[PDB]
């Protein structure tokens, strides 16, 4: 899966690998599978681009995509 | 380089005899074509065996050839009168060319 | 020496008008931002590979470049297909030629035809024995290296030589810089405009957001996230196991039996 | 032509009959594939492509779409996805010699399969062992081309055949190569059944604002329907609008 | 049916030349290389060369290099075999061997010729 602002926004993405370990494949190991590309943010917010398993990704701030 | 092959091989009618053919390591040794003729007096050779053990269409099982080293061997089991004649080895001896033995007479005693 | 490529090697997969479409096919395209080796004319003719087919482009003040030869040995002993370019007529010919050591101009044949500020792209590509030219000139004004922009070649001449090209090397006409690139079997979508121009594509295998662009057939992503490909493990080797009997099946006596 | 040299000829910008072709039985092999011969009067090629050579009989079942054999692996290589006929006839009178005629050739060695409609008329030893041959003829290096006997008392599977391989390419262009037929003039803004170059259909023809490029030949809808041709004698851009239809 | 007819027998002097045909029949003849082989009176045999009756490549071992020639005519189906500067010791029969090998050289005999006796008298 590709996570991904609209093109109106960033050309910038994040790839999550759907239901696999960070191993056969910046790196956030989540239950969703392993996302690749998104800074991993100990701060909650509101859910803006789902990912799965609780988890949800934006692009906020020099800006980037954050899960 | 000529093969090297005993002038007289014999034994009596029913015998197993061995003809040898000693090359060197770039003939027989070298190469897995060796081959063997049979000639009886006034006729032309016949081939026998060709790549040390492959037996042509025709020539009996009693004939048999094999190799060790830079050393082939003909061995005819069940020696009988008809197979009174002269064997000759040949072999590929590099650079496109062929090269015979001296010759074995076989004699059934 | 190296340059971006950036997005040069789109040309027309095929000969038919199409107008405000986006079409996904699939040929033998040069990949975007791809490394391409960068060749100078200055104070250099070596012999490339051909692969599976090449980019070609260069830039001229005085035409110095003036032909290609393609084939495997190239010394008159196998057909090498030869393409001469002098003034106003081109010539291309199959013939088994004896080049020089060193091929230049200076200042058994199966088939013949006869006929910085410009920039000539081309592509040369064998599919099942047909030589097949694309290329696209265009006025151009920069010395330094390959302009930026996207222009499309469009095809010209599809040759059925049927000869087998591994190698090739260039022809200088001595008393120009130039771009060897590789093809490779990517998707394009190519968009074509309402007078049937390609003014963009999108490389399939370019990255992920390309990819997402070719799934949703746009040029344009909306906010979210959307499935796109699939993941998987190639294998790197084939294992054989068999059992270890070396005898050999006796179907000699089978079929060459003495009765039956 | 030898088969391992087999020659190939370009047919282009000329009127051929393939229904002569048919109705003459000096063949005793056509068959075709992707195109009946029946339905081979009527239609429009941009380029056909002739190649020729000398097989013997039992051979010829070898010039086809995944055949195997010396002819098909090493000298002569149909796609699967071929498009044309093949077509043999029995040439003994002609290729024989009462000595034989040795000088129709094919090649015997071959360290792998020919591409399709690839040519390999190299003549180089073919190295059979693990020494290399260095161009020298002999122990593990062979001459890579043998010649056919081909003496009249020959069986028919070793008389020689001349094969013609007939292959269509429906390259998207103006299609040049056609069967026979007169032209008819063309009537616009009415429904017609309008055939430009064998493709066929039915639709209103009207002029168009539509900047073709020198090279294209036809334009497609989504569909892959034709949107639009060029008048193969007046080099005009027609658009293509189906009959006027509805509901009732 | 494989059959290998060589010329007559022929007497020579000291310092001539020879030439021995060999023409076969009952097979194509540019299948097969060719071999000749000669065979003094009481003595052993001695492989002289080859030749290809397909491509006209020949080689001929170094005791026979520059007296020996080794042609062949494919529209009479026939190999000839050519020894100059003939000596005393030359005197043997001649023969012309097929390989058994198709269209490969592999120095195994299936068919001779009937041989072509060369006298070099005194
Ligand atoms: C007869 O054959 C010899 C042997 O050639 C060698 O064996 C071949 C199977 C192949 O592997 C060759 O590359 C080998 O060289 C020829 O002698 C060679 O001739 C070449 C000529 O290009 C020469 O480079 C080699 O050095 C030669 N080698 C030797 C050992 O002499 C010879 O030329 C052939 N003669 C004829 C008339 O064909
Ligand atoms: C086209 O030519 C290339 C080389 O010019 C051939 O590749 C060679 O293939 C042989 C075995 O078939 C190898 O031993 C060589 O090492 C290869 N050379 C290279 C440079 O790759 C290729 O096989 C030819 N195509 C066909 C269909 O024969
Ligand atoms: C991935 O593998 C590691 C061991 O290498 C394991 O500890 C981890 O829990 C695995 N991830 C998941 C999501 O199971
Ligand atoms: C985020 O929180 C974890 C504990 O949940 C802590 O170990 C880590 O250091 C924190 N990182 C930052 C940047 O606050
Ligand atoms: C291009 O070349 C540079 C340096 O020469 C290298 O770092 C880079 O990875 C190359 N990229 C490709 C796609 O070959
Ligand atoms: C160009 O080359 C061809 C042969 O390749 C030659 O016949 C011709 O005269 C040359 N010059 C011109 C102006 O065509
Ligand atoms: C060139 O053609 C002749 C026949 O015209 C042929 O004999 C020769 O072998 C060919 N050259 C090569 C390299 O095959
Ligand atoms: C198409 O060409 C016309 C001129 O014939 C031009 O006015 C128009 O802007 C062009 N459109 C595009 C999309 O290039
Ligand atoms: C063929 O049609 C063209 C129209 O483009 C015309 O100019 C030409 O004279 C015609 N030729 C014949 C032989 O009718």
């Amino acid at each position: 899966s590709v996570i991904t602002p609209g093109t109106n926004t960033s050309n910038q993405v994040a790839v999550l690998y759907q239901d696999v370990n960070c191993t056969e494949v910046n790196v956030f190991q989540t239950r969703a599978g392993c996302l690749i590309g998104a800074e991993h943010v100990n701060n909650s917010y509101e859910c803006d681009i789902p990912i799965g398993a609780g988890i949800c990704a934006s692009y906020q701030t020099s800006q980037s995509i954050i899960a | 380089a000529v093969l090297t092959q005993p002038p007289s091989a014999s034994g009596s009618p029913g015998q197993s005899v061995t003809i040898s053919c000693t090359g060197t390591s770039s003939d027989v040794g070298g190469y897995n074509y060796v081959s063997w003729y049979q000639q009886h007096p006034g006729k032309a050779p016949k081939l026998m065996i060709y790549e040390v053990s492959k037996r042509p269409s025709g020539v009996p099982d009693r004939f048999s050839g094999s190799k060790s080293g830079n050393t082939a061997s003909l061995t005819v089991s069940g020696l009988q009168a008809e197979d009174e004649a002269d064997y000759y080895c040949s072999s590929y001896a590099g650079s496109n060319h062929w090269v015979f033995g001296g010759g074995t007479k076989l004699t059934v005693l | 020496a190296y340059t971006n490529s950036f997005t040069r090697g789109v040309y027309y997969p095929d000969k038919v008008f199409r107008s405000s479409v986006l079409h996904s096919t699939q040929d033998l395209f040069l990949p975007f931002f791809s490394n391409v080796t960068w060749f100078h004319a200055i104070h250099d003719n070596p012999v490339l590979p051909f692969n599976d087919g090449v980019y070609f482009a260069s830039t001229e003040k005085s035409n110095i470049i003036r032909g290609w030869i393609f084939g495997t040995t190239l010394d008159s002993k196998t057909q090498s297909l030869l393409i001469v370019n002098n003034a106003t007529n081109v010539v291309i010919k199959v013939c088994e030629f004896q080049f020089c050591n060193d091929p230049f101009l200076g200042v058994n044949c199966t088939f013949e035809y006869v006929s910085f500020k410009n920039l000539r792209e081309f592509v040369f590509k064998n599919i099942d024995g047909y030589f097949k030219i694309y290329s696209k000139h265009t006025p151009i004004n920069l010395v330094r290296d390959l302009p930026q922009g996207f222009s499309a070649l469009e095809p010209l001449v599809d040759l059925p030589i049927g000869i087998n090209i591994t190698r090739f090397q260039t022809l200088l006409a001595l008393h120009a810089a130039y771009y060897v690139g590789y093809l490779q079997p990517r998707t394009f979508l190519l968009k074509y405009n309402e007078n049937g121009t390609i003014t963009d594509a999108v490389d399939c295998a370019l990255d992920p957001l390309s990819e997402t662009k070719c799934t949703l057939k746009s040029f344009t992503v909306e906010k979210g996230i959307y499935q796109t490909s699939n993941f998987r493990v190639q294998p790197t080797e084939s294992i054989v196991r068999f059992p270890n009997i070396t005898n050999l099946c006796p179907f000699g006596e089978v079929f060459n039996a003495t009765r039956f | 032509a030898s088969v391992y040299a087999w020659n190939r000829k370009r047919i282009s910008n000329c009127v051929a009959d393939y229904s002569v072709l048919y109705n003459s039985a000096s063949f005793s092999t056509f068959k075709c594939y992707g195109v009946s011969p029946t339905k081979l009067n009527d239609l429009c090629f941009t380029n056909v492509y002739a190649d020729s050579f000398v097989i013997r009989g039992d051979e010829v079942r070898q010039i086809a779409p995944g055949q195997t054999g010396k002819i098909a692996d090493y000298n002569y290589k149909l796609p699967d996805d071929f498009t044309g006929c093949v077509i043999a006839w029995n040439s003994n009178n002609l290729d024989s010699k009462v000595g034989g005629n040795y000088n129709y050739l094919y090649r015997l060695f071959r360290k792998s399969n020919l591409k399709p409609f690839e040519r390999d008329i190299s003549t180089e030893i073919y190295q059979a062992g693990s020494t290399p041959c260095n161009g020298v003829e002999g122990f593990n290096c062979y001459f890579p081309l043998q010649s056919y006997g081909f003496q009249p008392t020959n069986g028919v599977g070793y008389q020689p055949y001349r094969v013609v391989v007939l292959s269509f390419e429906l390259l998207h262009a103006p299609a040049t190569v056609c069967g026979p037929k007169k032209s008819t003039n063309l009537v616009k803004n009415k429904c017609v059944n309008f055939n430009f170059n064998g493709l066929t259909g039915t639709g209103v023809l009207t002029e168009s604002n539509k900047k073709f490029l020198p090279f294209q030949q036809f334009g497609r809808d989504i569909a892959d329907t034709t949107d639009a041709v060029r008048d193969p004698q007046t080099l005009e851009i027609l658009d293509i609008t189906p009959c006027s239809f509805g509901g009732v | 049916q494989v059959q290998l007819v060589q010329s007559g027998a022929e007497v020579k002097k000291p310092g001539a030349s020879v030439k021995v045909s060999c023409k076969a029949s009952g097979y194509t003849f540019t299948g097969y290389y060719m071999h000749w082989v000669r065979q003094a009176p009481g003595q052993g045999l001695e492989w002289m060369g080859w030749i290809n009756p397909n491509s006209g490549g020949t080689n001929y071992t170094q005791k026979f290099q520059g007296r020996v020639t080794m042609t062949r005519d494919t529209s009479i189906s026939t190999a000839y075999m050519e020894l100059s500067r003939l000596r005393s010791d030359d005197t043997a029969v001649y023969s012309c061997a097929r390989d058994m090998a198709f269209s490969m050289v592999r120095g195994s005999f299936d068919y001779w010729g009937q041989g072509t006796l060369v006298t070099v008298s005194s």
